[PDB]
C-alpha cells in the first residue's frame, strides 16, 4: 500500500563513495519503474541473470538497493566481472544473483560526496577523515584485515635496546599484542631491529610475518581498511606515555577522483531482485 | 572385485548387497555406499538419484522441486553452499515425497513411472567452464 | 608446453601455478573457490606438507608471481590408490586457506559428468608454465596448444606405450610429436568444449620425452577420479 519512494532515496544530495557505500532494502510498497527511471537523471539500466521487461507489473519479496558515486577514472570496474580496483577493494558486484545496473547523475551543484572510512580499527589508530576538494570520490585499492589483538606500535621497552633500525614506538591499548619485532646480529652489527610489515603492507617482502592481511572484497562487504605503514605508527623512542597512534600518511593503497561530468555527478546503483512472482513489492507500471 | 559377492565399496575390496547402496544405513567401512548417491548427467546437466529398490540411476522429476532442494542435492555432492541454475527440461523416474522427513536427500525421493510437470530437474552447482570468447576470425 | 602460443588474460580462468618454496613445480584447475586439481606425482614426500604450497591464480607471467599475490595451501590429498612406479591414479586434491574472488580473469571449470559422449579424437586444450622444449626451463609466461584425444587401444599398441595406459589414463596430443606438454605442466588442464561449457577432463600426468613422435602425453582421467573428488569435498564440509 505505501509508495516505495526508491527515486527519492537515489536522489538524495549526500551521497557516500564505494568505499563507504549505503543499502537501502524495499519491501512492502508499490513501486513505478518507468517513473523511476524518469525521476532519476538515467544514463543506463541493464540486468543480469533477469530480463527488464518482466519487472513491469510483478512482485518481489525485498528489492536491495546499494548506491555509491563513480569515481570518472574508475567506471570501467563497475562492468561485470572486472578486476578493477573498485570491486576488488570496495563493493563486489553480485553476479549470481537476479540484479540490474543503474547509472545515473544528480546536479554536481547540490551533491556533497561523504567520504568515510569504515574500518573499525583504521578508526582506532587515528585515521579522521578524508580532507578532500568537493565532489571528490574516495575509493580503496587495497584492503587489509586485522585481528582483534591488532597494533601497528612496537614496544618501548624493545625500540629502546635497538642500536640501528629503531623502530617507532608507543603503548598499545589493552589487549592488543605490540608490533612483532626482532633483536638480530649481522656480521659486527648487533641489536640490529628488524620488524614486521616492511618496506609496507602492500609490498611487503614477507607477508607471512605482517599481521595486516590482504583481503579482497565479498559481496554485500566493505573494505577492511587500508594498510598502514607500521614505520609510521608511534614516535621515535615513545615511551609507555604515549598512545599507539598512526600519522594521516601512514595510510595507504587508497585514490579519489571526482564524479563531476558535464556539471553531474554520476552514481552507481545496484538492484537485487528477491524471490520474483512472489511478495508483497509490487509494480505499479500495469 | 565384487562380481561374485556383491558392488565393490572400493574400501580395499569390501562387497555389499546392492539393495544396500544408497539405502539410507552406512554399511561401506568408509561410507561410499552412502555418499555418491546424486550426480549430475551429461552435458545438460541432468540431476539423476540412484535408487536402492532398483539398483541403478534415474532423474528427478520436477513436481514440487525448488531451489532449497537443488541446494540439498548440491551439499550431497559435496559443493557445500554453491548453487548456481536449475530448471526443468524434457523411464523410470524419481518422484518427490514431500513429507518425507528430515531424511537424506536422495530418500525424499522415490520411484515412480511419470512425472506430472513432464520436465526432469537440470541442475548447475557452480558457475564454470566460462572463458575468454576468442575472436571472431575467419 | 611445446608448440603452443602466449596466452592472453582470460584465455584460462582455471588455470593456476603451484609453487613449492616459491618457484613453480606444477600446475592445476580450480574447480570451487577453494579446490584445485592437480597431479599426485607433484605432491610426493616430502612435498607433501601443505605449508610449502602457494597458488597464484589470474596471473601469467612468473616474474609477477611475488610472494603474498599467492594463496597459502591448507591442505594436500594424494590419491589413496596412487603407484609412483606406473604413475596410476595421478590425481591429487589442494584445498585452498582462504577462498579466491572469480572474476574475468579467475574462474573454475566444471568436473566432467557421466555420459559426456565425447567423440574418439576430441579437440582439447592444454595450458601451463612448462618448458616450450625438451629438457627447457619453466617457461615465464602461460602458454596452451592444441591437442586431440588418442584412443586408449591406439596408445596401448606395441608401437605407442605396450599395454601402459590403464583406464585411470587418457592420451591426448600427436602420434608425430610437434605439440605436447612438458616439464613443468604436471597438474595442468586438459579440457575440451561441449554444450558451450569447458569441463576438465585430465590433468598433465606422465609420458616419455617432450613432443616426440610415438610419444603423446599421458594424462589422468578426471572423469574416474570424479566419484574420489566428490568424496573428497564432501567430507571437508563436515
Ligand atoms: C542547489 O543549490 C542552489 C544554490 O545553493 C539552490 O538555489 C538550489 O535550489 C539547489 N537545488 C535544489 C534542487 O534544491
Ligand atoms: C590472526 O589472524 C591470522 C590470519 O592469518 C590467524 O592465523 C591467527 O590465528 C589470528 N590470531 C593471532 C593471535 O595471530
Ligand atoms: C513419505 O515419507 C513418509 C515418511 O517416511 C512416509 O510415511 C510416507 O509413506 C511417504 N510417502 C510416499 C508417497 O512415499
Ligand atoms: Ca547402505
Amino acid at each position: 500500500l505505501p509508495d516505495c519512494d526508491i527515486d527519492k532515496w537515489l536522489n538524495n544530495f549526500n551521497v557516500p563513495s564505494p568505499l563507504n557505500w549505503e543499502r537501502k532494502i524495499f519491501s512492502n510498497c508499490n513501486f513505478n519503474l518507468s517513473t523511476l527511471l524518469r525521476l532519476v537523471h538515467t544514463d543506463s539500466f541493464s540486468c543480469n541473470n533477469f530480463d527488464e521487461s518482466k519487472i513491469y507489473g510483478s512482485c518481489f519479496k525485498s528489492i536491495v538497493l546499494d548506491k555509491f558515486a563513480i569515481p570518472n577514472s574508475r567506471r570501467s570496474d563497475l562492468q561485470l566481472g572486472s578486476s578493477g580496483f573498485l570491486q576488488s577493494s570496495n563493493y563486489k558486484i553480485d553476479t549470481t544473483s537476479s540484479s540490474c545496473q543503474l547509472y545515473y547523475s544528480l546536479p554536481a551543484i547540490n551533491v556533497t560526496i561523504n567520504n568515510y572510512n569504515p574500518s573499525s580499527w583504521n578508526r582506532r589508530y587515528g585515521f579522521n577523515n578524508f580532507n578532500l576538494s568537493s565532489h571528490s570520490v574516495v575509493y580503496s585499492r587495497y584492503c587489509f584485515s586485522v585481528n582483534n589483538t591488532f597494533c601497528p606500535c612496537a614496544k618501548p621497552s624493545f625500540a629502546s635496546s635497538c642500536k640501528s633500525h629503531k623502530p617507532p614506538s608507543a603503548s598499545c591499548p589493552i589487549g592488543t599484542n605490540y608490533r612483532s619485532c626482532e633483536s638480530t646480529t649481522v656480521l659486527d652489527h648487533t641489536d640490529w631491529c628488524r620488524c614486521s610489515c616492511l618496506p609496507d603492507p602492500i609490498t611487503a617482502y614477507d607477508p607471512r610475518s605482517c599481521s595486516q592481511k590482504k583481503s579482497l572484497v565479498g559481496v554485500g562487504e566493505h573494505c577492511a581498511g587500508f594498510g598502514v605503514d607500521e614505520e609510521k605508527c608511534g614516535v621515535l623512542d615513545g615511551s609507555y606515555n604515549v598512545s599507539c597512534l598512526c600519522s594521516t600518511d601512514a595510510f595507504l593503497g587508497w585514490s579519489y577522483d571526482t564524479c563531476v561530468s558535464n556539471n553531474r555527478c554520476n552514481i552507481f546503483s545496484n538492484f537485487i531482485l528477491n524471490g520474483i512472482n512472489s511478495g508483497t513489492t509490487c509494480s505499479n507500471d500495469l | 572385485k565384487c562380481s561374485n559377492s556383491g558392488i565393490e565399496c572400493d574400501s580395499s575390496g569390501t562387497c555389499i548387497n546392492p539393495s544396500n547402496w544408497c539405502d539410507g544405513v552406512s554399511h561401506c567401512p568408509g561410507g561410499e555406499d552412502e555418499n555418491r548417491c546424486v550426480r549430475l548427467y551429461g552435458p545438460n546437466f541432468i540431476l539423476q538419484v540412484y535408487s536402492s529398490q532398483r539398483k541403478s540411476w534415474h532423474p528427478v522429476c520436477q513436481d514440487d522441486w525448488n531451489e532449497n532442494y537443488g541446494r540439498a542435492a548440491c551439499r550431497d555432492m559435496g559443493y557445500k553452499n554453491n548453487f548456481y541454475s536449475s530448471q526443468g527440461i524434457v523411464t523410470s523416474f524419481m518422484k518427490l515425497n514431500t513429507s518425507a522427513g528430515n531424511v537424506d536427500i536422495y530418500k525424499k525421493l522415490y520411484h515412480s513411472d511419470a512425472c506430472s510437470s513432464k520436465a526432469v530437474v537440470s541442475l548447475r552447482c557452480i558457475a564454470c567452464g566460462v572463458n575468454l570468447n576468442d575472436d571472431d576470425d575467419k | 608446453i611445446v608448440g603452443g602460443e602466449s596466452a592472453l588474460p582470460g584465455a584460462w580462468p582455471w588455470q593456476v601455478s603451484l609453487h613449492v618454496q616459491n618457484v613453480h613445480v606444477c600446475g592445476g584447475s580450480i574447480i570451487t573457490p577453494e579446490w584445485i586439481v592437480t597431479a599426485a606425482h607433484c605432491v610426493e614426500k616430502p612435498l607433501n606438507n601443505p605449508w610449502h604450497w602457494t597458488a597464484f591464480a589470474g596471473i601469467l607471467r612468473q616474474s609477477f608471481m611475488f610472494y603474498g599475490a599467492g594463496y597459502q595451501v591448507e591442505k594436500v590429498i594424494s590419491h589413496p590408490n596412487y603407484d609412483s612406479k606406473t604413475k596410476n591414479n595421478d590425481i591429487a586434491l589442494m584445498k585452498l586457506q582462504k577462498p579466491l574472488t572469480f572474476n574475468d580473469l579467475v574462474k573454475p571449470v566444471c568436473l566432467p559428468n557421466p555420459g559426456m559422449m565425447l567423440q574418439p579424437e576430441q579437440l582439447c586444450w592444454i595450458s601451463g608454465w612448462g618448458a616450450t622444449e625438451e629438457k627447457g626451463k619453466t617457461s615465464e609466461v602461460l602458454n596452451a596448444a592444441k591437442v586431440l584425444l588418442i584412443e586408449t587401444q591406439r596408445c596401448n599398441s606395441r608401437y605407442v606405450y605396450d599395454n601402459l595406459i590403464t583406464p585411470a589414463m587418457i592420451c591426448a596430443g600427436f602420434l608425430q610429436g610437434n605439440v605436447d606438454s612438458c616439464q613443468g605442466d604436471a597438474g595442468g588442464p586438459l579440457v575440451t568444449s561441449k554444450n558451450n561449457i569447458w569441463w576438465l577432463i585430465g590433468d598433465t600426468s606422465w609420458g616419455s620425452g617432450c613432443a616426440k613422435a610415438y610419444r603423446p602425453g599421458v594424462y589422468g582421467n578426471v572423469m574416474v577420479f570424479t566419484d574420489w573428488i566428490y568424496r573428497q569435498m564432501r567430507a571437508d564440509g563436515e
